[PDB]
């Protein structure tokens, strides 16, 4: 096995894949005038291809990830990165920088199963950026109910849909693409959610999607991913929805965040508790610790609903207003003892919701 | 705090 | 006690000045200014506030984090109104209110009183260069208690620093033009460090006031006192390498990424390198218990005999990228010596790490 390619030809690459020993060496294989790099951890596969304009001898080993990478990361810009397999080893040369790398056989190296794509859809990268980015946050971190780890991803009429939640609180984001797409949902687990944003890039290369009863893959550029699917029932975000949440309160969302992240100072450490009063065109947020201290804001909203007092853990109300990256937001209410909704006043296309704290 | 489902 | 200031004129102060007491600030109104103290016990930093509004003369003591972050999350240019009310301090800026604890300032513990015995004023910038060319030498708690600091000596007039970790070694030096005393102290790492960022880069001088056990340094509106370590410093004059007669000279950044690329495959632990200086040549190598194997080879200026020797590569490292400069001075005698590194152009500061038997 030999080439010789340019470290900028590589470089993203090497980052794309390199994100049991073998699990954690890269995949390397020269066949047909293309190099193809594969990286694994059993759950999940990224495989990137490399066209080789320069001469080339076919041939597969695998190399530690990590120290190959930075490798090529190190040398100069404009380099020229000469490989060939020499016995038991790789050698690397650019310049007169020289490295032998060691090696586990290709032949070791896992694949995942093999499987059929049952569902299958286009979508442009910025979609999948958006999807990902309105409700990554709102996923559960190591609940026992494993499947809330990671992303619901589903398909209904033309709209793929996001869903994520922790039992807590929830986001759902639904982007139209354009085809007519089966009635079907999937859990992605939270690295393969991590790995897909990873792959965007913001270019204009479309994203490709096949869906199995077991796996997703995404195809974007010269780069493959495949993920493992997650197992289980995932809550029905309709019924999470308050089903006629009438009592609508409009304000500006970064006036409205920057007075939450100061009454949340004084809120409970642990517990993180606030206080919301609504009442004709206002709000007061309030705040107290165990320590008796007390933080109050007044803020002028649009609301002429009744007046209500409601408390939320101020995290979960910030981590909304952070996701909503516009000018005003609505919170849409019902009662005390319900949860609230809350969107960018400007658009449906993502909601959250977060249950309240007696 | 209050649970959704 | 009361007062009201502009928030930008509390940020830098108690950013400076950041047991429960030792948690808070001590305030204090007199005679026009508000002055705010911490203390670990161990160093106290005081900043001043001119009260160019009506104020009202006391002290007490909050929470430094909180009051800190309630004042930094208030909007930009925001006024702040502070009054005591009970055993609560009151902070009220727009609508937004807060009711923080306080503890007594005749709690708020004082370093003990002492006499200024050396002194002298040299430019902040001068103060900078000493200390950032030596601090990553310095040990991070070690048994040898007062390696864990930084030496500050004064001879004739100039200022030198000097850290080591008992393996490698910083030295700086810098005129001042003031006819010193020969002395010198060692600075806690924890007062060096708040030293270092008591300094803003700016015009005012800074005025050093050293005791038997103490360290004072004041600028402009602040003002850092520390204990000294009370112990002995291993005495640079006796690591510096006799009379180096075998001087390399390189690039420093070209050397930088040689280094780092080798390093790569070095040994995890000990981090040997081992370099082969010939006529205008460098090569470096290195290999790692896997038997994995780095080599480099560079353009340099040499003309000394032909020799070998072996670094910690972790060191050299940390030198080349604190000197951040054109061209780097490698000072050797051989195999089984010290080396000293210079930037090629000044001799101001030195660094000296140990040979390795590779
Ligand atoms: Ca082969
Ligand atoms: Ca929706
Ligand atoms: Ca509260
Ligand atoms: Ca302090
Ligand atoms: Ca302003
Ligand atoms: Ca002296
Ligand atoms: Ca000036």
């Amino acid at each position: 096995m030999k080439f010789t390619v340019e470290r900028e030809h590589l470089l993203k690459p090497l980052q794309q894949v390199s994100g049991l020993p073998i699990l954690g060496n890269l995949l390397l294989q020269v066949a047909d005038g293309t190099l193809s790099l594969t990286g694994t951890d059993l759950e999940m596969e990224m495989v990137a291809r490399v066209a080789l304009v320069q001469p080339h001898e076919p041939g597969a080993t695998t190399v530690p990830a990590r120290k190959f990478f930075d490798i090529c990361r190190g040398l100069p810009e404009g380099a020229e990165i000469a490989v060939q397999l020499e016995g038991e080893r790789m050698l690397v040369r650019s310049g007169r920088s020289r490295f032998s790398l060691s090696t586990l056989p290709a032949a070791d190296f896992p694949n995942l199963d093999d499987w059929q794509s049952e569902v299958e859809f286009t979508l442009p990268q910025a979609t999948m950026k958006r999807l990902i980015e309105a409700t990554q946050f709102s996923m559960a971190h190591q609940d026992v109910r494993y499947y809330l780890n990671g992303m619901l991803f589903e398909t209904e009429g033309e709209e793929l849909r996001t869903v994520a939640t922790d039992g807590h609180r929830l986001a759902v984001c639904s982007m139209p693409i354009g085809q007519s797409l089966p009635s079907h949902s999937v859990i992605v687990p939270r690295k393969g959610v991590i790995e897909l944003m990873r792959m965007l890039d913001g270019g204009d290369n479309p994203l490709r999607v096949q869906i199995g009863s077991n796996n997703i893959r995404a195809h974007v550029g010269d780069f493959i991913f495949t993920s493992k699917l997650v197992d289980g029932r995932f809550p029905d975000y309709r019924r999470v929805l308050p089903k006629n949440p009438d009592k609508h309160l409009e304000a500006g969302c970064d006036l409205l965040k920057q007075a939450f992240a100061r009454a949340a100072i004084l809120s409970n450490e642990k517990f993180r508790g606030v206080r919301l009063y609504v009442s004709e065109n206002q709000l007061k947020i309030t705040a107290n610790n165990p320590e008796q201290e007390e933080a109050e804001e007044i803020l002028d909203v649009t609301y002429s609903g009744a007046e209500m007092e409601i408390g939320f853990n101020v995290s979960y109300v910030l981590d909304v207003l952070n996701a909503l990256k516009c000018e005003n937001v609505r919170m849409m209410l019902t009662d005390s003892v319900s949860s609230v909704q809350i969107e960018d006043a400007a658009s449906q296309s993502a909601a959250y919701v977060v249950m309240p704290m007696r | 705090q209050l649970d959704a489902f």
